[PDB]
């Protein structure tokens, strides 16, 4: 169920020269490369220990591909300002996400590409990877142009072949980290918020991959504050689910943790 | 990067014959393949453009096919005419799809049919006296190869065909000269 | 590995 | 245009022990556009040796950044994360709570 | 107008700086510079995907470009070197990726970089009158032109019958010969044939002139040699018809 994904951001800064451009690569929930045009000679650099082995060949090629994307996205930002009839003075964001997934068998499962203009779905590569599709009516000219150029074909070949090829290569390099399931170290903390109510916070700490389900239940029979999954900064993730309960009735509530790295779902109950 | 090979580099064919100019490219992820004609001391003019989505384009006696999988184009020139004589250049999109990468070109020579060859060498006097002269080898067959002198003192040019439209007559010629006093008779071979 | 080509909108 | 306010989490890598070396994390997420000022504070003072992750974004196109520094938490010292963004009228300061 | 390029020909001393001009009025976003060398085809120096956006090609070293406007793509040689002796072609297209993929080329710029301008010489031109043996045997009359001692290879040869440029009954050598094939800075020779009917050559009302346009040094090029400055100039030889 592994994936190779890149997240590209182009931000126009009119008057202050070339748009800001950043690429980041992930294998599953592990960043392994990045490019930032904010530098003298901006290059693709390793962002995972297991990626330092690669040669000048890789870094020169990835640098070239990253610089080419930045140049094209600088053009795209002009084109999109034009399409939406926007001022040349304003900053605008273009985002491009692409990824290939492997199945249980370790073969190509699926590929996807989307780009967003100013945080909104703009243009989507269809399920079949045969054509690009306008989301709103403003992306219609991009769909016509992309199909006329058969953009989908070049992206399909990437997602089906070279994306899958290199995912397998990355999974091999640093299999120590990438293929290891780190289960969540789970506990429940109690936080009296008022005279009549307390917060029960169910913790999942130092887990990998990022996928995890935290649910609160009540014995006999729940509304949950679910905080955004966050990096610990060591490649593992933290999450907590909170439920407001009547003070004194905390032990009626169970937290349920589901994680790949757990053989079965874990149930916790607060003990005084 | 994208790399373009054109096979062969030079082609000499009798007029009326069919011929293939070939173009192969290492990276098959191209948007467009384009064939150009380039006459001596002139720019390139686009003959045919084939989109990656298309399989062939035809322009008169020119048919260009595109095979992405094998990664090549064949430019078929039907019933070749001397007017087809030029440098033919093949270009495909670079990997970025931002500019065109060119091959080294195929120089095509469609040799004119000399109806009645009359090979003869002649001596020509400088119009402005001087007792300076040149030797003219003319009216020989288009399949006749002109030998280089290999001597530093004696100069011999390659052939060129001229067209006397008015007389519907074509003729080859090569020129030979020297700054010595020691003959045209045995100058060319 | 990045794709060689970025879509031209 | 889409304008989303940053969700700010300030937390330690490992469970907090006064005197034991740790990592102070400030995770800004769910924000658009990408332009964001983020500073880690010790006792109201901007920390200098502050590293930040490479700008990435979620399925909903909203950006996320991790700002982190090496720190030794103590009883007396107060740590916070100051975040400025177009969506905020003033800089937003989130104190590090050990229980969040 | 299509794609404009100036100058058509240029000589430079090693270390001199030079701007090769290129314009198109077709509003094309995509412009590129190539150098053509014998048997090497076109090699991409620099390309532009829009105004203010340029990038390095296959062979970018020694050159700079700027795309200030859509129209203009000047190529700058910062410090001219002998290896930059080439024909430089500027190209544009509406699209690189789409169906509107036709690429338009400029007429090209022949550049020669020399250590010394000392070796620069204009052509001497002689017209050689037809053989009587040719006239009697064929009833046709071949005039031979011979341009000699020119350097560098910067010549356009043309025939002029009655002050009008002929474009038929003519062929010029495809390549000039080196007068001293051994010497690396060898001066060049070029021959051309004009063939007409014995009748036409026997008419003394008919005037025959071989014209060689030479592109050498400009007004700006320094010159203090004990020899007339070898500037861009026309050198011709004449002949009238007769029995």
């Amino acid at each position: 169920s592994h994936s190779l994904k890149y997240f590209h951001t182009s931000v126009s800064r009119p008057g202050r020269g070339e748009p800001r451009f950043i690429s980041v690569g992930y294998v599953d929930d592990t960043q392994f490369v990045r490019f930032d045009n904010d530098a003298a000679s901006p290059r693709m650099v390793p962002r995972a220990p297991w990626m330092e082995q690669e040669g000048s060949e890789y870094w020169d090629r990835e640098t070239r591909s990253a610089r080419d994307t930045a140049q094209i996205f600088r053009v795209n930002l002009r084109t999109l300002r034009g399409y939406y009839n926007q001022s040349e003075a304003g900053s605008h964001t273009l985002q491009w996400m692409h990824g290939c997934e492997l199945g249980p068998d370790g073969r190509f499962l699926r590929g996807y590409e989307q780009c967003a203009y100013d945080g909104k779905d703009y243009l989507t590569l269809n399920e079949d990877l045969r054509s690009w599709t306008a989301v709103d009516t403003a992306a219609q000219i991009s769909e016509q142009k992309s199909n006329d150029a058969s953009e989908a074909e070049h992206q399909r070949a990437y997602l089906e072949d070279t994306c899958v090829e290199w995912l397998h290569k990355y999974l091999e390099k640093g299999k120590e980290t990438l293929l290891h399931l780190e289960p969540p170290k789970t506990h429940v903390t109690h936080h009296p918020i008022s005279d009549h109510e307390a917060t029960l916070r169910c913790w999942a700490l130092g887990f990998y991959p990022a996928e995890i389900t935290l649910t609160w239940q009540q014995d006999g029979e729940q509304d949950t504050e679910l905080v955004e999954t966050r990096p610990a900064g060591d490649g593992t993730f933290q999450k907590w689910a909170a439920v407001v309960v009547p003070s004194g009735e905390e032990q009626r509530y169970t937290c349920h943790v589901q994680h790949e790295g757990l053989p079965e779902p874990v149930t916790l109950r607060w003990k005084p | 990067a994208q790399e373009v090979t054109q096979i062969p580099a030079a082609l000499s064919v009798p007029e009326g014959e069919n011929l293939v100019l070939n173009c192969s490219f290492t990276d098959s992820a191209i948007y467009n393949l384009q064939w150009f004609r380039q006459d001596p001391g002139k720019g390139l003019t686009s003959l045919l453009l084939i989109q990656s989505s298309q399989r062939e384009q035809t322009s008169g006696r020119l048919n260009a096919s595109l095979d992405k999988s094998s990664g090549r184009s064949t430019l078929y020139i039907a019933a070749s005419q001397p007017g087809d004589s030029a440098t033919y250049l093949c270009a495909v999109t670079n990997q970025a799809g931002t500019a065109l990468i060119f091959g080294k070109g195929t120089t095509l020579s469609v040799s004119s049919n000399i109806q009645n060859p009359d090979p003869a060498v002649y001596q020509l006097r400088d119009s402005k006296s001087s007792d300076k002269s040149v030797c003219l080898f003319t009216d020989f067959d288009s399949q006749t190869n002109v030998s280089q002198s290999k001597d530093s003192d004696v100069y011999i040019t390659d052939k060129c065909v001229l067209d006397m439209r008015s007389m519907d007559f074509k003729s080859n010629s090569a020129v030979a000269w020297s700054n010595k006093s020691d003959a045209c008779a045995n100058a060319f071979n | 590995r990045l794709p060689a080509k970025a879509p031209l909108a | 245009m889409i304008q989303r306010t940053p969700k700010i989490q300030v937390y330690s890598r490992h469970p907090a022990e006064n005197g034991k070396s740790n990592f102070l994390n400030c995770y800004v997420s769910g924000f658009h556009p990408s332009d964001i000022e983020v500073d880690l504070l010790k006792n109201g003072e901007r920390i200098e040796k502050v590293e930040h992750s490479d700008l990435s974004f979620s399925k909903d196109w909203s950006f996320y950044l991790l700002y982190y520094t090496e720190f030794t938490p103590t009883e007396k010292d107060e740590y916070a994360c100051r975040v400025n963004h177009v969506t905020l009228s003033q800089p937003k300061i989130v104190k590090w709570d050990r229980d969040m | 107008a299509g794609v404009t390029q100036t100058p058509k020909f240029q000589v430079l001393k090693t270390g001199q700086s030079m701007t090769l001009q290129c314009s198109q009025d077709m509003n094309h976003e995509y412009m590129s510079w190539y150098r053509q060398d014998p048997g090497m085809g076109l090699r991409l120096i620099h390309y532009s995907v829009g105004a203010g956006i340029t990038d390095q090609g296959e062979v970018p070293n020694g050159y700079n470009v700027s795309r200030s406007t859509t129209e203009d793509f000047p190529l700058r040689l910062l410090s001219a070197a002998p290896s930059q002796t080439s024909v430089y072609f500027c190209a544009s297209s509406y699209s690189i990726r789409g169906s509107r993929g036709e690429q338009f080329f400029g007429p090209g710029t022949r550049l020669t970089v020399l250590e010394d301008l000392k070796n620069v010489f204009p052509p001497e031109v002689a017209v050689f009158e037809p053989s009587e043996a040719e006239i009697s045997h064929t009833q046709k009359a071949t005039l031979v032109c011979l341009a000699t001692g020119f350097y560098p290879d910067h010549v356009e040869l043309s025939w002029w019958v009655n002050g009008k440029e002929v474009h038929s009954g003519v062929c010029t050598d495809p390549q000039p010969l080196k007068e001293q094939p051994a010497l690396n800075d060898s001066r060049y020779a070029l021959s051309s044939r004009l063939r007409v009917s014995a009748t036409f050559w026997q008419d003394p009302r008919n005037h025959f002139r071989c014209q060689v346009q030479f592109y050498g040094l400009s007004e700006n090029d320094e010159w203090t040699q004990d020899r007339a400055k070898p500037v861009t100039q026309i050198v011709s030889a004449e002949a009238w018809g007769r029995a």
